[PDB]
């Protein structure tokens, strides 16, 4: 098993930017056997480079690929919107055929704090005995961010579940929703629930809470 | 001309079995490899296994050896793989590709087939609508959201006023809490239209043809 490395695995750049990522093999290959992959959100892996350095049909001319032996270069001389995506190496040289662990090309842009807010459970909600509190953290950057939940100054780590949406095709931010879940019961048993969230935006962790009523 | 259509997107239960299928338009396999590759969400690419539909030689990772089966039928220019005893780490979507005999020109891979493994039943979602607890969350404007909790299988569709509202929108990628899904949509409107104008999330889940209208107070 030749082991593909791609580096690094999450890159970000601003438009304009040249751009180089790396893979590199366990074991040298013939640069013939060697392939790039571009694959965006939802749809499936195109080849965008074949052969270590010629372009796919369809392939701006602001790419271009290096290499031979067990290192191999991809690299975009001017970095454009639609160039984020996620690029796999892959070696179609000795099986089994591997490929490389990608690297995700997003757009950088200015640093931004999170927009937090804290929601309570639902009258409805509580009706069917269940307690769901949640947290939304939205349009911040880097994605980068730590999120803990405090009820009544106690850290609550069971019955969290988060989630995280792509960067925002039009403001390049991104967003986060954090869940706790608990019963009628042991949700009523407490009175102050925290969303607490520390982001390089900020050394001093963002808060957000609410007292029951 | 070159084109790979694959079967449709398949829910099995665990333990089963399923039969995936990749058609081969404009060029004949005879002439080429097949391969299926398997992407697990969020995962990395992995390569499953190779057939040569000349001679049926295959060729398999070890670790797929035993619970994959690639075959191919020239006749009818068509390449399948077949997984057995069906397990919730198989879920995932599987892409067949062809290695060209020119690498040059054309997109020798198909569009992928997703393949959910689950014992769950079509289950409409709970959606509970969410409310500022009265707390000045951001200067001036303010944000309001909908929980959809408890469904399968997937997709939902949450739009906010039917459509009227798809701005300062974000909704969750859904997330798997118990067998059922569960997700949620916030919404940023300026501190001068609420609770001025009302404003209601409509969830749909095709699914279960249930389409429900919340309205946040």
């Amino acid at each position: 098993d030749i082991v593909l490395t791609q580096s690094p695995a999450i890159m970000s750049a601003s438009l304009g930017e040249r751009v180089t990522m790396t893979c590199t093999a366990s074991s040298s290959v013939s640069s013939s056997n060697l392939h790039w992959y571009q694959q965006k959100p939802g749809s499936s892996p195109k080849l965008w480079i074949y052969s270590t350095s010629n372009l796919a049909s369809g392939v701006p001319a602001r790419f271009s690929g290096s290499g031979s032996g067990t290192s191999y270069s991809l690299t975009i001389s001017s970095m454009e919107a639609e160039d984020a995506a996620t690029y796999y190496c892959h070696q179609y040289h000795r099986s089994p055929y591997t490929f490389g662990g990608g690297t995700k090309l997003e757009i950088k842009r200015a640093d931004a704090a999170p927009t937090v807010s804290i929601f309570p459970p639902s009258s409805e909600q509580l009706t069917s005995g269940g307690a769901s509190v949640v947290c939304f953290l939205n349009n911040f950057y880097p994605k980068d961010i730590n999120v803990k939940w405090k009820i009544d100054g106690s850290e609550r780590q069971n019955g969290v579940l988060n989630s995280w949406t792509d960067q925002d095709s039009k403001d390049s931010t991104y967003s986060m929703s954090s869940t706790l879940t608990l019963t009628k019961d042991e949700y009523e048993r407490h009175n102050s629930y925290t969303c607490e969230a520390t982001h390089k935006t900020s050394t001093s962790p963002i808060v957000k809470s609410f007292n029951r009523n | 001309e070159v084109q790979l259509q694959q079967s449709g997107a398949e829910l099995v239960k665990p333990g089963a079995s399923v039969k995936l299928s990749c058609t081969a338009s404009g060029f004949n396999i005879k002439d080429t490899y097949m391969h299926w590759v398997k992407q697990k969400p969020e995962q990395g690419l992995e390569w499953i296994a190779q057939i040569d539909p000349a001679n049926g030689n295959t060729k398999y990772d070890p670790k797929f050896q035993g619970k994959a089966t690639i075959t191919a039928d020239t006749s009818s220019n068509t390449a399948y793989l077949h997984l057995s005893s069906l397990t919730s780490e198989d879920s995932a979507v599987y892409y067949c590709a062809a290695d060209p005999p020119y690498y040059g020109h054309g997109d020798y891979w198909g569009q992928g087939t997703t393949l959910t493994v689950s014992s769950a039943k079509t289950t409409p979602p709970s959606v509970y609508p969410l409310a500022p607890g009265s707390a000045a969350q951001t200067n001036s404007m303010v944000t309001l959201g909908c929980l959809v909790k408890g469904y399968f299988p997937e997709p939902v569709t949450v739009t906010w006023n039917s459509g009227s509202l798809s701005s300062g929108v974000h909704t969750f990628p859904a997330v798997l809490q118990s067998d059922l899904y569960t997700l949620s949509s916030s919404v940023t409107v300026p501190s001068s239209t609420w609770p001025s104008e009302t404003v209601t999330c409509n969830v749909a889940h095709p699914a279960s043809s249930t389409k429900v209208d919340k309205k946040i107070v």
